[PDB]
């Protein structure tokens, strides 16, 4: 059927979570066991379960792998997710990924040369599906669906505390204000930017599995005139950690 | 293509029954090409289930029933490929012995080794397909 | 907490919506390294994997005529290739893969259902594998008749 | 227990007040004399929190996450119709998941929170009572709810 010699499977493992294996022999229907290999070489026999009968997941062949979003892979499921997302990361330093509509962003730790002013003209005025993956692509996004429909945005950030939402809220912000012809005085960034600290120390905490984590909800407003320039930024609090 | 002389030189025992087993051989020495599959289906198309040999009037009706699909089994006479896209005529050796040996009814290792004695084979590694399929029915 | 809320909710649904999920991969602050344990967990209780289980369902998998016909041209008989290509892609198609509720055909893309491409690349592996057997039966009847 | 309990309440009341005082002014070093035309918001927020003990905090995290999801769904769902009626496709051909009966499992009348509110007015109530009360009400009359 699809269980042939030489297709490859995933097989759940303590170390990896899910560990590739390739079928040594034809799965025949009824079989109560497969035949695999492992990372060293050709080792075990694969017990399937009695009460399901069910089969492990099968890997995608690797003309679809390493791609910009993780819709165009036709076995879709946990581990193929898990090994794109892996190959891109650590074989080619990407850190950004589409699933759909959603941007993913895996922490580097390490500084990237990705966020200068030669990569900001570059994503100014493109399309989001015609660029590689990055938060400057959903911050042009943001500001032209602006003014095409008469109609204020929201980029929503989120993940656990220490992910990097608010380093991603920096960068879009660096974004908006360097397309839009530039406040004199106000210089907007800056002043949000300096406004973290003190929100860090009413709203953060320490907590069990976390040294900073937020206990609320921050919503900043950024302000556009009829010209569409920045002028000035607002404020929103929500569910606070009473 | 019928033929009791045929049966009668795998009839060895001269009991009147060859074994189910040497229906493929017995089909493949009066002409015919066929499958182990096609070979396999034309026997699990008859209750000869429990058979385990084949009367001569057996094999008659077997090929009989079956004489469209045999006899599609020696119509041709030229074979391409599919490997090749290039449409350089070579492939490489290591192609050659996958596709005889891990593709369909999978030769062994052997039999291939036998059909690549006096083959040449460049310095890139590929060998002349046309010369080596003329080479293997021709002769 | 359900006023909040609410409050937030009404804020964020006179606007258009845009998504970023934020991925730890290490809990060490390590550069580059990636923990399979850790990442599982952080894509589980961000929602990617279940908004992922639904797109499945649907026709997840998108290609445009041009494409198909490039990686599947030797999958066609020679004659049913057309002076259009988008026509000989249809022709192709229903005539791979048989049920006609897995792939639906559009304006400039051909949308498919799940696992269907991987049978795609299947079927031009079998192909292949299809075609060994025609050869090896011709010469094993050779072969026959010489001994 | 009763003047300890407004102690609290006390504490929590001057605490809101005043790290809303601290936005107030915070937003008018931020404020612009010009008049705003529009606006681009970035909402900064958590995900799903699971931990090894979850207690009210989690369950107030997780239940903000399921009415986020929830726009997320729709959104997804109205840009699905819209690439769908590019393409010419049919768009009666994706099913929706509605996530709606959990938001109603904490959010309505009779519901885990009203349940909690209801309880935490008795003169007598605990939260033993309170877990019986959830049984009593949900268990095996939803398939939201375990045990």
């Amino acid at each position: 059927e699809l269980y042939t010699k030489y297709a490859r499977v995933w097989i759940p493992d303590p170390e990896e979570v899910w560990k590739s294996a390739e079928l040594l022999k034809d799965y025949k229907p009824g079989d109560k066991v497969l035949q695999l290999r492992l990372e060293e070489g050709k080792d075990l026999e694969y017990c399937l379960d009695p009460k399901t009968k069910e089969l492990p997941p099968l890997r995608n062949p690797d003309i679809l792998v390493g791609e910009n979003d993780l819709t165009a892979l036709s076995y879709l499921h946990e581990p193929a997710v898990l090994h794109n997302l892996k190959v891109r990361f650590i074989d080619s330093k990407l850190i950004y990924t589409y699933c759909g509509i959603v941007l993913v962003a895996i922490n580097p730790y390490e500084q990237l040369p990705i966020y200068g002013e030669d990569i900001i003209n570059a994503y100014s005025g493109q399309n989001m599906g015609d660029m590689d993956p990055h938060i400057f692509a959903v911050a042009e996004e943001a500001y032209k669906q602006m003014a095409r429909d008469e109609r204020n945005q929201s980029i929503i950030v989120s993940g656990e505390s220490g992910a990097g939402k608010t380093v991603s809220a920096k960068y879009a912000m660096r974004y908006f204000a360097t397309v839009s012809g530039s406040a004199s005085e106000a210089n907007v960034e800056e002043k949000v930017l300096a406004s973290n600290p003190i929100m860090e120390s009413i709203g953060n905490a320490k907590t069990t599995r976390n040294d900073n984590s937020s206990r609320f909800g921050k919503y900043i407003e950024i302000g556009f005139d009829k010209r569409y320039r920045i002028i000035g930024a607002n404020m929103r609090t929500y569910l606070l950690e009473k | 293509a019928e033929f009791k002389e045929a049966f009668s030189l795998f009839d060895k025992d001269g009991d009147g029954t060859i074994t189910t087993k040497e229906l493929g051989t017995v089909m493949r020495s009066l002409g015919q090409n066929p499958t182990e599959a096609e070979l396999q289906d034309m026997i699990n198309e008859v209750d000869a289930d429990g058979n385990g040999t084949i009367d001569f009037p057996e094999f008659l009706t077997m090929m009989a029933r079956k004489m469209k699909d045999t006899d599609s089994e020696e119509e041709i006479r030229e074979a391409f490929r599919v490997f090749d896209k290039d449409g350089n005529g070579y492939i490489s050796a290591a192609e050659l012995r996958h596709v005889m040996t891990n593709l369909g009814e999978k030769l062994t290792d052997e039999e291939v080794d036998e059909m690549i004695r006096e083959a040449d084979i460049d310095g890139d590694g590929q060998v002349n397909y046309e010369e080596f399929v003329q080479m293997m029915t021709a002769k | 907490f359900r006023n909040s809320l609410h409050l937030l909710m009404e804020t964020l649904n006179a606007t258009t919506p845009h998504y970023v999920r934020c991925i730890k991969p290490n809990d060490f602050k390590f550069p580059f390294t990636f923990d399979e344990k850790r990442a599982v967990q952080q894509l589980r209780a961000c929602g990617v994997l279940e908004t992922i289980r639904i797109s499945a369902a649907g026709f997840p998998s998108r290609w445009t005529y041009q494409e198909f016909f490039s990686r599947y041209r030797v999958l066609m008989k020679q004659k049913d290739v057309l002076s259009d290509r988008k026509q000989t892609c249809k022709n192709v198609l229903e005539k791979l893969i048989l049920d006609k509720d897995k792939y639906q055909f559009g304006k400039t893309k051909i949308f498919f259902r799940a696992g269907q491409v991987a049978y795609l690349e299947k079927i031009r592996a079998d192909k292949l594998r299809a075609a060994c057997i025609r050869i090896q039966k011709t010469i094993r009847g050779w072969l026959m008749r010489k001994k | 227990l009763h003047a300890i309990n407004a102690r609290d309440a006390l504490a929590k009341h001057i605490y809101a007040n005043l790290f809303n005082w601290i936005v107030d002014h915070v937003n008018k070093a931020l404020h612009s004399t010009v008049k705003q035309h529009s606006f681009i918001g970035v909402l900064d927020i958590y995900g799903f929190e699971t931990f090894e003990i979850n207690s009210f905090e989690q369950f107030c995290i997780n239940y903000a996450n399921e009415k986020l999801q929830q726009q997320f769904n729709m959104h997804v769902f109205k840009l699905e119709q819209e690439e769908y009626m590019k393409e010419q496709i049919p768009w009666t051909l994706i099913d929706f998941y509605d996530n709606q009966p959990c938001i109603n499992l904490i959010e309505a009348k009779m519901g885990v929170l009203d349940l909690l509110d209801e309880e935490c007015k008795m003169p007598k109530g605990s939260d033993d009572t309170w877990a019986q009360k959830l049984y009593n009400t949900h268990l095996n009359k939803c398939a939201l709810f375990e045990k």
